[PDB]
């Protein structure tokens, strides 16, 4: 049952490989019975799975992991409710082509520590939708929340008609046990989510890998924006699970025409503008040894200031530092994974996009940018911003945490919790990963 | 030796060199369509060629005119690749999308006919006679059957020649055990119209036994699953009304359950109140007449009329509150301000005031059928099911603290909705305080909330409402031992998702503690 | 080479080698099936993939 | 602009005759007054601007339907009785006739 | 004695409304099993892509 070293790891994959090859011959009708019943009991346990992931890691709000486990179980079910992935997809009689879908096989699942239980619901639902199996290798900080989250989906699928051991997981991870899983000869895909040191390792084993990277989110608030909307949406998305989500607003770029009104709208609300000694007192607590320290990742805004050496009020939510330089020397131009911002000032709209082009240079090359303007009266600025920014998704008037993931505020992005960045960031998707990436379409000509 | 043996040997020949590259098959592709599909299902390659030379047919645009022409033929993850196609210019693109903000589609869904006046019970019952209905089932309370209220329907129905049957065995709270009893009576009688005579729980028990008579294999554990958004939920309700219509005659003047898609039923195994919400539970006809409301006692008139104040007050500040349900939410508060003191004291000697309160409860039911309630009804369903406090008394104690809870300029964890611009629940609470005329012509926003809170503090004073849950008959040794369980149960009672704030569990137990000790909630 | 192309840390689009098993059942056109194998296998002396 | 002014002033007369009618009950008095509140604040804004103030073109398009809730159940008065004859005799468009 | 005429409040079964809810509401009439539809338009709305 348990897996701790490499001798019983190969007994786990050989159990999964035997039970996957009889799941690969299922029909379309008896997979939608399994895919519905797995999502039906994954949204039923959104409350206890959210309390385990804060008891294990201690880096999030328990009330925000409820609607993140709910997004990963009923929005992933709703978009891919009736999508052909098992039998004959299309057929042409005038040209004589039949397009048949397949599975891929065993998939190496690498979950992060920021979203330890929501990606375990998401990667399990899209795996048994396309009639293939998955092996999980959780982060060592939050290993018990991920293995419990994959167990609820597994035991609900077996009661619906799945094979006996379809979803396996490493019970006690290691830097050697996970590397022995990725170099296994009879796995076929690596679904790997994490930082830039992991994407280089996921594409280093000889296997097709679907990796995603990290990323900043430069925000451009020009002079014709809604100031009451742009401030209240940054505060909602950056405080969403204390900013542990990918594509959270790490830095805003405001033009000089409305730079003072945005600062006053931030100051009267839950933002706290750092001034003088407090600005330098927090820049040496974020970068520990040239990297982001794991002591502020996901902590509230009053514990970051307590770790810095002063005290903000207990109900403040965003630490704002007004910086000037766009470089690797400034620690506020990096990915923080914490409710901390960085306000830049620009003299024009076309200068604000220029500073935003240098802010997708340090952390995350093609992940996500954002822009706040009136999207009806200014159609020339929404096309100039889409042509200049080299990201994968361009959000307009949208909170980046709820808008980076799909099916919220747009109803046309594919809902997923693994956001691709393309070959800019060293990936091969440039999209949101769904069940259409694990198909291996086969044509009959 | 056979065709099905030839595919078996071909499956072992794609095993040694190249796992998913290319196979081929020669047969007549018109007379044998069953062999070209069995060969396509068995062979695990990327392209299946039929009657084609594999060198000219493996590359595209020869012999097929539909394969993409390329000289680099993929094999997929069988052979350790990531394409499973012919490589073209569409694999070297890195598509970039620009997503603009859109708003969630709202609605305004009501019953097909809402008949209402002073005595329009038999004039509305003549419509279901002329529709060809011949077998009717009437779900009543035990009090309404012993006092001739159920005989006002059976006398009109049986005089026209239909077969009636009365189920009068519901309680104050409609547990699941007395629902399957009525559903067993339903499919043994096979009616065509279900008349839900009653004010609250007789109507909620009739909506669920309408489900288990229409589709008798549905599970209650899937109806009570909390969604994040309707039209995107997991368990779709089946299409009802295929063999039984629903008529909704109301008697109490507090609950607009005749127009709302709600049915609050108790699980009866763990003791939990579950608000079941989907728009297939909307009745086909709502009959709101004030002849059944005149002989209502004073304890039921005060519990009901203050419940309908909280119905129109939470449906006006909610995030689903559009311009369609803001007029009905304010009209139901104008009538409940002028006539609810008159309908309690004067009672049945002032019929024109007892009629307007019975109409104002249904007008508030138009408001929260389309823009759901907030966090006050989420705690009132748990507070009422734990200590047996009647619904109407529970949310009356709670409403003075939820108003102080929601009216914040910068609240912690405001909710996520595309229509909701910013936290603006304090402005909409001030739009109530001058629509009712409670404010002087010169006031700030923070002063109008005080005059609104002072209005329904005196309204609960002259209606016989206690000041605290402790004065309502709740022991401190029992309340403080369950104040942590009820604070987590109220977090996921499906009315939480429409509040202007997204409440923390630590904040939901602060409202419950300050309401027991009679204090006012201060952040 | 596919094992080496996916071993450097970079997104790679690799293709492999492959056999081509041919099934000629009893209802085939024998004059077509033989004359098409001879055309495609002698095409550049069979150096083509598939 | 000619269709926006003819329509928006027609929906004012829809909610104004459905509020004073004899069939006007308490169910259609809130919708008759809500459709006049939105047509007071946004109909000058939706005419001058147009598509340069979409949030005002949307509220007028909703306020015409909210007035349609009012006079579906409490019918119009004598102004629409003369406007149907004045519009069919001299080819005056509906919306211009009952506005005069 | 005097009685009052029975009034009513009759509406369509579904009144869908927002900024762009034309194709999201048209997906409801697809899932209801409707297979043949007739569309009555004006002459201007047919020549302008409406
Ligand atoms: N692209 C997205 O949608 C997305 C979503 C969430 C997070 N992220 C990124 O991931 C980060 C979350 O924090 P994190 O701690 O998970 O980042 P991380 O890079 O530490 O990733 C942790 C996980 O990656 C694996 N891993 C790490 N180093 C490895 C190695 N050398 N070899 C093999 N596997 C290795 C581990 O198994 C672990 O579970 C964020 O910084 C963010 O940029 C991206
Ligand atoms: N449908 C909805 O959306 C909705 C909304 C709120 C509450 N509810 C549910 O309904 C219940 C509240 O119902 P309620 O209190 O309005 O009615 P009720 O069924 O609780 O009636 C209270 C008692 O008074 C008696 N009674 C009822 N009508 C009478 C009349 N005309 N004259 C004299 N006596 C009468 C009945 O015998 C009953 O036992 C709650 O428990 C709640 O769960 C439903
Ligand atoms: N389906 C297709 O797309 C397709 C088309 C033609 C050929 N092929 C395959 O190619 C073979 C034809 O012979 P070939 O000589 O081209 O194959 P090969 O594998 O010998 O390829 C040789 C070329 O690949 C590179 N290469 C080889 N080994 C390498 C390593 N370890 N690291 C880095 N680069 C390396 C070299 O630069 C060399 O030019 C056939 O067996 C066939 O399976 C496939
Ligand atoms: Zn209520
Ligand atoms: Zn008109």
């Amino acid at each position: 049952m348990a897996v701790t070293n490499v001798a019983e790891l190969n007994a786990l994959v050989e159990r999964v490989k035997k039970a996957q090859r009889e799941y690969a011959s299922f029909t379309q009708e008896q997979v939608d019975k399994i895919f519905r019943a797995a999502a039906l009991a994954a949204a039923d346990a959104r409350i206890p799975l959210a309390k385990m992931a804060v008891a294990e890691s201690g880096m999030g709000i328990v009330e925000d992991k409820v609607i993140k486990n709910h997004f990963a179980s009923e929005y992933i079910y709703n978009a891919y409710k009736d999508e052909k992935t098992c039998g004959v997809l299309s057929e042409d009689d005038t040209f004589g082509t039949i397009t048949i879908a397949e599975p891929i096989g065993i998939i190496c699942g690498i979950v992060p520590t920021t979203n330890p239980t929501s990606t375990a619901i998401f990667k399990s639902l899209i795996s048994l939708k396309t009639r293939n199996a998955i092996i999980f290798s959780p982060h060592p900080r939050a290993k018990d929340a991920t293995n419990k989250a994959a167990d609820i989906v597994l035991q609900a699928a077996i009661a619906a008609g799945a094979p006996k051991d379809l979803i396996g997981w490493i019970d006690q991870p290691s830097v050697e046990l996970s590397n022995a899983l990725m170099h296994h000869p009879d796995i076929n895909l690596i679904l790997a989510t994490g930082g830039p040191g992991m994407v280089k390792a996921a594409y280093s084993s000889g296997k097709p890998a679907i990796g995603v990277g990290a990323g900043n989110t430069p925000v451009v608030i020009d002079e014709t924006a809604d100031i009451k909307r742009a401030v209240a949406s940054v505060l909602m998305s950056k405080t969403f699970d204390n900013g542990v989500i990918c594509a959270s607003e790490q830095s805003v770029v405001v033009v000089d025409s409305v730079y003072d009104a945005v600062r006053e709208r931030f100051a009267t609300h839950g933002g706290y503008l750092l001034q003088g000694k407090e600005l330098k007192a927090v820049q040496d607590v974020i970068l520990k040894n040239g990297a982001l320290n794991a002591a502020i990742v996901g902590q509230p805004a009053y514990k970051i200031a307590e770790l810095a050496g002063f005290s903000v009020p207990e109900n403040t939510k965003i630490l704002i530092g007004e910086v000037t330089v766009v470089d690797e020397s400034e620690p506020f131009a990096h990915e923080k994974l914490s409710p901390t911002l960085a306000m830049y000032r620009a003299k024009d709209f076309e200068d604000a996009v220029e500073k935003a082009e240098k802010l997708v240079a340090m952390g995350g090359i093609g992940h996500t940018s954002c822009l706040y303007t009136d999207q009806d009266n200014q159609p020339a600025r929404v096309s100039y911003f889409g042509q200049k920014m080299k990201t994968a998704r361009i959000l307009i008037n949208t909170p980046a945490s709820q808008g980076g993931i799909g099916d919220l505020y747009n109803f046309k992005l594919a809902p997923s919790l693994t956001l691709g960045c393309g070959s800019w960031g060293g990936n091969s998707i440039s999209e949101n990963v769904g069940p259409k990436h694990l198909i291996n379409k086969k044509t009959v000509a | 030796k056979d065709f099905e043996d030839a595919v078996e040997k071909a499956e072992k020949l794609v095993a040694m060199g190249g796992i998913g590259h290319t196979s081929c098959l020669y047969t007549d592709q018109d007379n044998q369509p069953a062999r070209v599909s069995y060969f396509g299902q068995k062979m695990k390659t990327a392209r299946i060629l039929i009657n084609t030379p594999a060198s000219q047919g493996g590359i595209g645009d020869l012999y097929n005119f539909k394969l993409a022409p390329s000289l680099t033929l993929g094999c997929g993850s069988w052979g350790g690749n990531s394409i499973s196609e012919n490589v073209g210019p569409k694999h070297l693109i890195n598509k970039k999308t620009v997503a603009k903000r859109a708003e969630n589609m709202l609605w305004h869904k009501l019953p097909k006919s809402i008949y209402f006046r002073r005595g329009s019970l038999p004039i509305a019952l003549d419509e279901v006679i002329t529709d060809g209905h011949k077998r009717a089932l009437i779900v009543t309370d035990r009090f309404l059957f012993n006092n001739g209220y159920a005989d006002q329907i059976t006398s009109v129905l049986k005089a026209a020649g239909v077969e009636t049957e009365v189920f009068f065995e519901v309680e104050a709270d409609p547990t699941l055990s007395i629902v399957r009893k009525g559903a067993e009576l339903a499919n043994s009688f096979k009616p065509d119209v279900i008349i839900a005579l009653g004010g609250g729980s007789p109507m909620d028990a009739a909506k669920i036994m309408w489900v288990m008579y229409e589709h008798p294999e549905t599970h209650f554990e899937e109806l009570a699953l909390r969604f994040m958004d309707i039209r995107k939920r997991i368990y779709k309700f089946p299409k009802m009304g295929v063999k039984a219509k629903m008529i909704a005659v109301t008697t109490t003047s507090g609950t607009g359950s005749e127009v709302t898609p709600f049915a609050v039923v108790t699980d009866d195994a763990t003791g939990q109140k579950y608000p079941l919400a989907d728009y297939a539970l909307t009745p086909d006809m709502a009959i709101v007449d004030a002849n059944l409301v005149m002989d209502m006692p004073k304890s039921l008139c005060a519990f009901g009329g203050l419940d309908a104040v909280t119905h129109a007050m939470e449906a006006y500040v909610s995030v689903l509150a559009s311009e369609f349900s803001d007029g009905q939410a304010l009209q139901a508060l104008k009538l409940l301000k002028e006539y609810l003191p008159a309908s309690y004291h004067e009672g049945s000697k002032n019929p024109v005031a007892r009629e307007r309160v019975h109409s104002a409860a249904t007008i508030a039911g138009i408001a929260f059928a389309n823009a759901f309630l907030g966090v006050c009804h989420s705690m009132a369903h748990k507070l009422g099911s734990q200590f047996h406090i009647p619904h109407g008394l529970a949310n009356a104690l709670l409403i003075c603290n939820v108003i102080r809870y929601n009216a914040n300029d910068n609240p912690t964890k405001q909710t996520a909705f595309s229509q909701y611009d910013r936290p603006q629940a304090r402005r909409r609470y001030a739009e109530i305080a001058d629509h009712l005329g409670l404010s002087a012509p010169g006031d700030r926003t923070a002063a109008k909330i005080e005059k609104l809170l002072a209005w329904l503090e005196t309204l609960k004073a002259e209606l016989g409402i206690p000041k605290s849950i402790r004065e309502a008959g709740v022991q401190e040794a029992d309340f403080l031992a369950n104040v942590d369980k009820l604070s987590e149960d109220a977090f996921d009672d499906q009315c939480t998702g429409a509040n202007p704030r997204y409440p923390l569990i630590s904040e939901l137990k602060q409202i419950l503690l300050d309401t027991y000790y009679g204090r006012d909630y201060v952040e």
